[PDB]
């Protein structure tokens, strides 16, 4: 089965050799930060 | 302002005559000024 930690921010796991060939497969999968979306942006007004 | 400032009747009351110029400029992002005047 599964753990994590977010102190530590950290996947722990209780299982198989095969769980941990797996579950370092998606201890890696989705490791993965977004790029920025310029989520919000600063528009200079030119006349108004 | 170049000017005085003169009392005038209302009492009384401090009022400012002369040269006076109020402006609020703002920039279009370049060149043409826009001017509140």
């Amino acid at each position: 089965k599964f753990v994590a930690d977010e102190r530590t921010n950290s996947i722990l796991i209780s299982g198989d050799p095969k769980v941990r060939e797996r579950l370092k497969r998606l201890i890696k999968q989705l490791d993965v930060e977004m790029a920025a979306k310029g989520n919000n942006r600063v528009v200079y007004l030119k006349y108004a | 302002i170049v000017g005085e400032e003169v009392p005038v009747i209302t009492t009384v009351d401090r009022k400012e005559v002369g040269i006076k110029l109020k402006v609020v400029p703002q920039i279009n992002e370049g060149n043409s000024v826009q001017l509140n005047i």
